[PDB]
């Protein structure tokens, strides 16, 4: 459990790993994001580059598929979406190392989330802020990664919440190579699948009951091949809330929940999968991080428990 | 010589990953490796890692790279 | 209550602290220690009481001590703890507010009197000690009550009446703004944004104000319902709110004397007016309940602890807890921590259960180290590999063998030839049947007269045989006795010998063994040769029973339970001994109308139980690829699935399920980089698709690039020297000045094209310059090409 300083002045955000697990990739609220790198020989976290990036606190960091480039999205709360490649011909440390492409301004509202698109629908990209409207903005041009159009637009929420009220934002990509198009969106107490339609416009196909308080956390379960697939959800109360999810408005599907655990005490944060689906890492307010696994059985046992 | 890449008629991903390395699946543009049978890329470092231990073409298109690249 | 941090009076690490009791009488001087959580950090140092009903007090950070105190009566008692003067306004009234400046500015908040000024500043070194009342150098405010007041700078001061918000500076007699609003009580001062303040009104409407929007007028932010009420009727309030001195745009409440809320901020600027907006709110319970009012500890490495003072005056220490904010987990089972309060990040290696335990033994890495020890690549090879491991993998090495025997029968021309394909088949497919019936039958006897060198069913039953390799020769089946014997497994030789029915080599196997406990077994196997024609229920066959059911061993339990009655049973239905073996003995030694049955029972219970050995009962065929959906339910091994159903799937049959696993391993092979086991599997994939005509069918990646002349614009190359369309001359190496030749592969064989600047060395030669150049070696290029 060796502990690394990321060197922020500030809170830190949101980290992400990449890819391949290499690098990993922290937000901040100093409006910097710093690229941490995994060397092979010290076997120790050290900084590519650090950058300031945002004129707010940044919120959501998400990186894109290496097939497309190094590319890291960035949603902060000055409503703006910058999108950052790599230049290979840099100095490490430099501050340039990371080259500016775009700012997505079509956004009214502080965002909260941003997250890339599986590796299967395109250069595609989602983001979600105090405004109630989803944009989706792909990128369809592959000779030069500048020209990024919104094409979808679904509005979430009916009204923006309050100045003062609380309130959170969370997506999660399905990658799923075989099934059509379907993304979690978390709005306060209302987590909603939408599904691509025949017609190239995204509908409400399934909403997650339950849900009395705000999500924290959507995160998809990776579709390793089973025939089900799986939502983990972090909600205020102490609700790890897993839902299968069961496909058969192209095709019909059907929302039932697996488990429910109060096994936190306190609002749930962060919530998230592995790589084929079967370690659960639920972060709550009681400061331990639990481990859930499925033995013998389908519902979800708890496992080991880090302080 | 000039190299040219074939102008496929194409709609979604397929556009991207018609330039991209055969070994890595990253995008390829300089020091490229061009067999000849078949129309496919690889980088350098990655031909010169493949040729040691492979004998046909990384994305298994069934062409022996090695005796048919010219 | 109050408590008042105070700085730039500590040369030391410690804080000092400036306490009032609930009933408003003492007020307590502290110095607490942030590096240690328990009470004894809060060091009670001096207490001056008796101070009637103290309404406000105030510290000057200039000199160390000056601790300002006010009361109901009017005396301003202005002292030192670390002299004592007792002054008041020139008319007698309660005083509400308290500040004192940098430079040496005291003000003072009054009520409300016709008469007289509520706002009076004055300086110290320019005040009279003779006289009780004041000289007020600058007066503000008639006929108001000013309830607070505070000193923005060394000039103006920020103060507050019941009705109005006044930005007064002494250098001018007209205040900056005057704002008609409820809420001005208690304004205080955020320490990192001199610009924002925040006040609360008598319904406890909280709401944080800034300056610059109300001089131009809506507050920045609003609470409805935040606080306590008893503002306009109680002088005497608790504070249950306080603006974060660890870092900017956050905040604690106090809330129903039991929680707390730390309220953080958002800020988004329109284009230096940033409008608010609550992001997170985080709930902390304090150790004890009934607090009245709390403050923030300054901590090393960016913590945070409250010291809180409770209902009855007594000063205890809440610390605040490390909540994690992001778990994230990754492709090496790797868990990365990062929380709410410092700045470090937390990581798990892979290198109630442990945790790396945990992480060490999920499928992920075992997938990752199998499949970077080569796993499913050659069967053969994968048998070796899990038979040289111990861990207990039994049912993969089982399914594995007989995937190595059916590439065998398939490499070997038998079961492919003919009109019909039949490769990799079941033996539920064989058995079943199902374009003449007599054709089929023919074509088949056929398949049998190939190595050539009493049922109805015998153009099945010698199918089955040869599908699960049961067709070997005796002389072989000594040999492998041989095997086996040599391997250290007598039991398997045993039980071997016993299915095979030559019980006395079975005694003669077991005999003069390693053991001393297989010659026991092997006398009790002996007393069964001159005993079989007893009828039974002995106790003998009572013996041998019980040791079938108590012994570990499945061999010698088969071999028991065979032996103490003569029925095979038994032996069919137990599952730690292997399906291969079981199938053996159930063509040899059954009937058709049991062995049918026999076969529908194990079929029925390996699709949906997602045994891997019930692939030699189904074959690689849709219902294999239910078998391995289903297993890919119980167990998420996408790696088995992918590497089984890459055998048969796109040279029979078009499924969706299959593909989604060889997608998901050749995204998993990328995700670990295994780029080179991505490729194998690749080139394995187009090797087991081909059919029994050649033509492959799998789904290759379409043509990328071809190589121009610019001479006559055509291929160089056909799917020398010269262009084969214009004979126009080729570009040469820039190293050896060689041409290229256009007509087990060495690096100096193939130009290095450059996408970019088109120039064009042999990869040996480009190898041999760009380690140690960056540069395109070219006269007049400018290009990195490495
Ligand atoms: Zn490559
Ligand atoms: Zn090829
Ligand atoms: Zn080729
Ligand atoms: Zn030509
Ligand atoms: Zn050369
Ligand atoms: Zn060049
Ligand atoms: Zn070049």
């Amino acid at each position: 459990m060796q502990p690394f300083d990321s060197g922020h002045d500030d809170l830190v955000h949101d980290v992400v790993y990449d890819f391949y697990g290499r690098h990993v990739a922290t937000c901040s609220s100093d409006q910097h994001i710093k690229v941490f790198k995994l060397d092979k020989d010290t076997s120790n976290w050290e900084l590519s580059d650090s950058w300031r990036a945002h004129d707010s606190s940044i919120v959501a960091i998400d990186w894109a598929s290496p097939e497309y480039g190094r590319i890291i999205a960035s949603a902060s709360y000055d409503k703006t979406v910058k999108l950052w490649e790599e230049d290979p011909d840099q100095e490490e440390c430099s501050g340039r190392r990371w080259n500016k492409l775009c700012t997505l301004n079509d956004s009214k509202g502080s965002l909260y989330s941003v997250k890339f698109a599986p590796a299967h629908l395109g250069l595609k990209l989602a983001c979600l802020g105090n405004d109630g409207i989803l944009r989706l903005y792909d990128a369809l041009e592959p000779s030069d990664l500048r020209s990024w159009t919104l094409t979808s637009e679904m509005k979430v929420l009916s009204i923006p919440p309050a100045n003062h009220l609380q309130s959170d934002f969370c997506l999660s990509w399905c990658p799923s190579r075989f099934s059509p198009e379907k993304l979690a969106v978390s709005a306060l107490e209302q987590a909603i699948i939408y599904q691509r339609g025949k017609d190239g416009k995204l509908h409400v196909a399934a909403k997650l009951p339950g849900h009395k308080s705000l999500i924290r956390s959507i995160s998809w379960a990776p579709s390793i091949g089973r025939w089900y697939q799986l939502i983990a959800t972090g909600c205020k109360d102490g609700r790890i809330r897993i839902f299968k999810i069961t496909e058969k408005l192209q095709s019909n599907l059907q929302v039932e929940l697996l488990s429910e655990h109060d096994d936190h005490n306190g609002e749930v944060w962060s919530v998230s999968w592995n790589l084929t689906g079967t370690i659960l890492s639920s972060a709550g307010d009681d400061g331990k991080v639990r481990l859930w696994k499925a033995t013998y059985s389908n519902e979800f046992k708890c496992m080991s428990v880090i302080t | 010589v000039l190299t040219h890449w074939i102008e496929n008629n194409e709609f979604g991903e397929e556009k991207f990953l018609a330039r991209n390395c055969n070994y890595c699946d990253l995008r390829v543009t300089r020091s490229s490796f061009i067999c000849g049978n078949c129309q496919h890329v690889l980088h350098s470092s990655c031909a010169r890692i493949w040729w040691e231990i492979g004998d046909e073409c990384p994305s298994g298109c069934g062409c022996n790279c090695p005796e048919m690249f010219d | 209550g109050l408590i008042k941090k105070v700085t730039h009076w500590s040369y030391d690490n410690l804080i000092d602290y400036l306490s009032v009791n609930p009933t408003r009488d003492e007020v307590t001087h502290y110095k607490v220690d942030p590096e240690n959580e328990s009470d004894e950090s809060i060091i009670k140092l001096h207490t001056v009481k008796d101070f009637g009903s103290i309404t406000c007090l105030d510290y000057s950070e200039s000199e160390i001590g000056m601790i300002g105190v006010g009361e109901k009566n009017g005396y301003l008692r202005i002292f030192n703890i670390s002299y004592d003067i007792r002054v008041r306004a020139k008319k007698q009234r309660c005083i509400n507010s308290l500040g004192i400046n940098t430079n040496g500015l005291i003000a003072m908040g009054l009520d409300r009197n016709k008469h007289d000024s509520s706002l009076q500043i004055w300086d110290m070194n320019y005040h009279d000690d003779s006289h009780e009342t004041i000289n007020p150098m600058f007066s503000y405010c008639t006929n108001e009550s000013i309830v607070s007041l505070k000193f923005l700078n060394d000039t103006s001061v920020l103060a507050a009446s019941t009705k109005f918000l006044k930005e007064i500076d002494v250098r001018s007699p007209n205040p900056i703004y005057q704002h008609p609003t409820r809420l001005t009580y208690d304004i205080k001062l955020n320490p990192f944004n001199d610009w924002q303040f925040s006040t609360y009104g008598d319904d406890g409407t909280l709401a944080i104000w800034d300056r610059r929007k109300l001089s131009d007028a809506s507050p920045l932010l609003t609470f409805e319902k935040l606080v306590g009420s008893g503002a306009a009727s109680r002088k005497y309030m608790n504070s249950c709110f306080r603006w974060s001195c660890v870092r900017n745009n956050e905040f604690a409440t106090l809330h129903r004397g039991d929680t707390i809320k730390r309220w953080r901020l958002g800020y988004y600027c329109d284009s230096n007016i940033e409008n608010l907006f609550v992001s997170s709110v985080h709930d902390t319970n304090t150790m004890y309940d009934r607090v009245a009012t709390f403050d923030y500890i300054p901590r090393s490495n960016n913590g945070t602890s409250l010291i809180c003072m409770r209902q009855s005056g007594t000063i205890y220490r809440m610390p605040i807890s490390e909540v994690c904010s992001k778990a994230i987990l990754n492709n090496r089972n790797s868990l990365l921590l990062s929380n709410f309060e410092n700045t470090e990040i937390d990581e798990i290696r892979v290198n109630f259960w442990k945790p790396e335990k945990l992480l060490e033994k999920d499928i992920s890495v075992i997938m990752r180290t199998r499949a970077s020890l080569g796993y499913g690549l050659d069967p053969m090879n994968t048998v070796e590999m899990i038979d040289s491991s111990k861990q207990n993998n039994a049912y993969i090495r089982n399914t594995w063998r007989w995937i190595a025997i059916a590439k065998a029968s398939v490499d070997d021309g038998t079961m492919v030839s003919g009109d019909l394909d039949l490769g990799y088949e079941g033996v539920i497919g064989i058995w079943n049947g199902i374009l003449s019936d007599k054709q089929l039958n023919k074509e088949m006897e056929k398949i049998i007269k190939l190595r050539r060198k009493g049922s109805p069913k015998y153009v099945q039953r010698r199918l089955c045989l040869i599908i699960s390799g049961w067709d070997l020769s005796r002389s072989d089946y000594e040999d492998k006795y041989n095997i086996i014997m040599k391997n250290g497994h007598y039991e398997k030789a045993a039980a071997w010998a016993v299915f095979f029915g030559d019980i006395p080599k079975a005694v003669e196997i077991l005999g003069s063994a390693k053991k001393e406990r297989l010659r026991l077994i092997a006398t009790a196997i002996a007393g069964y040769l001159a005993y079989k024609d007893l009828p039974g229920n002995n106790a003998w066959r009572q013996q041998c029973r019980k040791m079938s059911s108590e012994l570990d061993d499945p061999y010698l339990r088969v071999i028991f339970a065979f032996i103490a009655d003569n029925d095979w049973w038994d032996i069919l239905y137990e599952p730690a001994i292997s399906l291969r073996e079981r199938l053996g003995v159930a063509l040899r030694f059954l009937n058709d109308t049991d062995l049918t049955t026999f076969l529908d029972r194990t079929s029925s219970t390996v699709i949906e139980n997602g045994e891997l050995e019930g692939l030699i009962l189904t074959g690689i065929t849709p219902n294999g690829i239910d078998l391995l959906q289903s297993y890919v339910n119980k167990t998420s091994d996408v790696q088995s699935a992918a590497l089984i159903s890459i055998f048969g799937s796109p040279r029979y049959f078009r499924d969706q399920r299959v593909d989604e696993w060889i997608q998901t391993y050749r995204d998993m092979l990328k995700s670990w980089e295994l780029f080179s086991m991505r490729a194998r599997f690749d080139v394995l994939r187009s090797k087991l698709s081909r059919t029994k005509t050649g033509v492959l069918t799998a789904d290759i990646k379409p043509r990328q690039i071809y190589i121009q002349c610019q001479n006559c614009k055509q291929n160089i190359n056909t799917p020398k020297y010269c262009c084969p369309h214009c004979g126009s001359s080729f570009p040469r190496c820039a190293i050896c000045l060689m041409p290229l030749g256009t007509s087990k592969l060495k690096l100096n064989e193939w130009f290095s094209f450059c996408l970019s600047c088109n120039h064009g060395m042999h990869a040996g030669h480009a190898e041999e310059w760009f380690d140690r150049h960056n540069v395109c070696p070219t006269p007049g290029c400018t290009c990195q090409c490495n």
